DNA sequence: CGGGTTTTCCT
């Protein structure tokens, strides 16, 4: 598996509004209880949700599928992740609904093999006989870090207005600056398996011989969410990001690492990566660590420059 | 009769909506918690014939004891109800006789998240050990049944409804049974909570209550 | 794909305002969070808006559009960029309204071959049938150097007064001076090409045969921004501007260069290009750089002297 | 050593 922890800094930022009021788009916002001295306060910190992010990873992972000529369905070749989900979307892409419950892994895999946003993405068809694909990646909100006793993140409301020569054109946005952090797993050695008990199909030689493609394309599709191109409202609120601190651990057993919560959270994964292969007889694990703030690292770890040679040393692993 | 204590480093929060406008639950319920434990063994599996219907890959664990707790502050928020905790910790405990004690501490380790897919949560440390069997009064901070008496002022006692293991299988909806939780609404917190109780094992001081 | 950094240094300047309270006329302000040796700070800093630049832009295309024979909107005419929102639009410059979801396309390109604007700049039209088009050029607002642990802004108030013979007459105008910086994104491979999906409908063809013109104007309209034609008050309030540091990267695959806070941000994006288009299996990647304070470039990298050169050079590819 | 800023406007 991979599992990651990433810290990111954004300045004049609108990505993911909420609920219209009047003529004023707000932005999306979490309560926190921060410790004082005196007792407890209540924050509202601004947030971005945890399905921006899946949507466009998917949109890469669709843009670099279609390059390398793997299969794309008709539904998800339109920027429209409705998958196969009701009869309205199987009868534009062709597929005949299953028929019972030991037909159920035939129909997984004919999905499978028409959709690679299907496979990796993962899908759930209602009705008879469901079937279920839990996703290869898992992605978190993007949250501040709730660092020592100050929370570094504003909120301000901004007037804008559009000019015309005939009088009779006002709104207002919210625009915010914060230091994020978010973590995510994704499981490569999953990709191109079938998730349902019975007999083999035929057509599974296929995902075998597709299953390296399948898997460099996952990974590749990485780089768009560690170079920033998530998020809305980039045409004229384009924000400024920037990589602060990235812990990547790859092993052969689940793991995941501390969350970049605290100023000392590379050390701490470490130790317990460490502790978590010696119980679990696991036989690879490699950490790589990209600094930038300057936090105390450790020994033992691969230190790195750039998110490309990052992604080039996973794909060779 | 073995026990295990977990301690877990929470990312953001969990979520788990009522079953039945989408109001949450405060503390995650015992079924999400077997099947958290169960994830480390059945990984990548997502339907298994039970023998008469594909229900769930975790029909098996069903007679595993779990309870869980918090250690921090945290708010309950609707905005699709959410329970905010970042940073958190959270200890669980398992008590059970079906597997050995290297069975249940392999996996314990393998736990990756509890609730829906964005709440993930690490794992810092494990515990092992044997529990012993008492009927006197004791304290206890986690979550019990509505049966069980209270000796203490009723002034942090919560209601709520959970479910048995028969809704493991889909199209079916489990029994419903009470349950008392001794919680602050606002702000989330853990209390202490005097109770006489039949059974309740002693797992290093903190005693936890069953019936 | 076209994307630049760009870091200019303004004095004494009242380019974008805001409401007024008293006899004061206030300055854009927002807050940032900054990085010090210390941990990390939250600061109010002047800004310039990002529609503001789009406004000069866009009026910079109509200019060049009625000189080059291109068409242009009746409303747009007239520097009043409603485009084609409300139905008062449409009737003004004679469009049927879409029936349904199956006449968008039509309806897209009737609209799309009217007016460069919009074919530019992008449009909605709300009603039974929405239609949308995203702007083909992206902005930011425009920030001051995040570098070191001093920002290198400052802001004031001026006493103004109105000469009269009768005493019966007294302003403040907010003045600020600064290192601001901005980025931008322009995807001309997609100038001239409907974005709605369905079937082919007749004048696409003449789209087709105008998309060169169109790609020119486009990129001649840059010059514009690059030279500093934006904001307001330059009636008595002109500014002295004066460029420092540029960096324009051409590729065909997606790419960000790095924002202009740190004093070495030209040598790591083109470490950054040459791995990106190793590992996106890319096949252009050219950089060019304008250089006028002396810091850190690199090897085998154009440099320039001027903005007409790079907008020539740009042209000519 | 005496002397230490006077008005008329403040959107």
């Amino acid at each position: 598996m991979i599992s990651g922890s990433v810290r990111f800094l954004v300045n004049l930022e609108s990505l993911n509004g909420v609920e219209s009021i009047g003529n004023l788009t707000k932005h999306r916002t979490a309560p926190v209880v921060l410790k004082t001295s005196t007792g407890y306060l209540v924050r509202y910190v601004p947030v971005i949700s945890g399905e921006a992010l899946a949507h466009a990873y998917q949109a890469s992972l669709v843009d670099i599928a279609k390059k390398e000529g793997l299969p794309v369905g008709s539904l998800s070749s339109q920027y429209e992740f409705i998958k196969f989900s009701t009869d309205e979307a199987l009868k534009i892409e062709g597929i005949k609904e299953p028929k019972d419950y030991n037909d159920a892994r035939r129909f997984e895999v004919e999905v499978m093999l028409k959709d690679v946003i299907a496979d990796v993405g993962g899908f759930m068809y209602a009705g008879g006989a469901p079937v279920r694909r839990t996703s290869r990646i898992k992605l978190g909100y993007m949250i501040p870090a709730l660092r020592g006793d100050e929370i570094p993140a504003q909120l301000e409301a901004q007037f804008h207005v559009r000019f015309s020569n005939k009088p009779v054109a006002i709104f207002n946005v919210e625009v915010s600056s914060a230091l994020y952090t978010f973590s995510f797993e994704l499981d490569e050695d999953l990709i191109a398996v079938p998730s349902t008990f019975g007999e083999k199909v035929k057509g599974e030689e296929e995902l075998e011989r597709q299953k390296a493609k399948r898997v460099k394309s996952a990974i590749k599709a990485l780089y768009s969410l560690l170079s920033g191109n998530f998020g809305g409202k980039r045409s004229r609120f384009l924000p400024s990001m920037k990589l602060m601190s990235l812990v990547v651990t790859k092993t052969d057993f689940p793991f995941m690492p501390e969350p970049a919560h605290d100023d000392d959270y590379i050390k701490t994964t470490i130790m317990r990566l460490g502790k978590a292969k010696g119980v679990l007889n696991g036989n690879l694990a490699k950490a790589y660590v990209i600094n930038n703030e300057g936090i105390e690292v450790g020994e033992g770890v691969t230190v790195l420059s750039t998110v490309e040679d990052l992604v080039v040393k996973l794909e060779e692993e | 009769m073995i026990y295990s204590k977990v301690f877990l480093k929470l990312h953001w929060g969990f979520s788990v909506v009522k079953p039945l406008a989408k109001p949450g639950f405060y503390l995650p319920p015992p079924t999400t918690l077997i099947g958290a434990l169960s994830y480390g063994k059945f990984r990548g599996v997502d339907n298994i014939n039970l023998g008469n219907v594909y229900g769930s890959p975790a029909y098996n664990f069903r007679n595993i004891m779990a309870t869980a707790r918090l250690e921090s502050e945290g708010v309950y928020t609707e905005d699709t109800g959410k329970v905010y905790i970042p940073n958190g910790r959270l200890v669980v405990v398992y008590v059970t006789d079906s597997i050995s004690k290297e069975e249940l501490e392999k996996l314990c380790w393998s736990i990756t998240r509890i609730g829906c897919k964005e709440c993930l949560a690490s794992v810092e440390n494990v515990e092992v050990g044997e529990a012993k069997k008492v009927s006197g009064r004791v304290k206890t901070r986690y979550y019990f049944r509505d049966t069980v008496k209270v000796v203490g002022r009723k002034e942090f006692l919560e209601y709520v409804t959970f479910w048995e293991e028969n809704g493991y299988i889909w199209g079916k909806e489990g029994s419903p049974v009470r349950y008392i939780l001794p919680i602050t609404t606002y702000p989330l917190a853990s209390k202490e909570v005097e109770v006489e109780a039949k059974e309740a094992y002693e797992v290093g001081g903190e005693y936890v209550v069953f019936s």
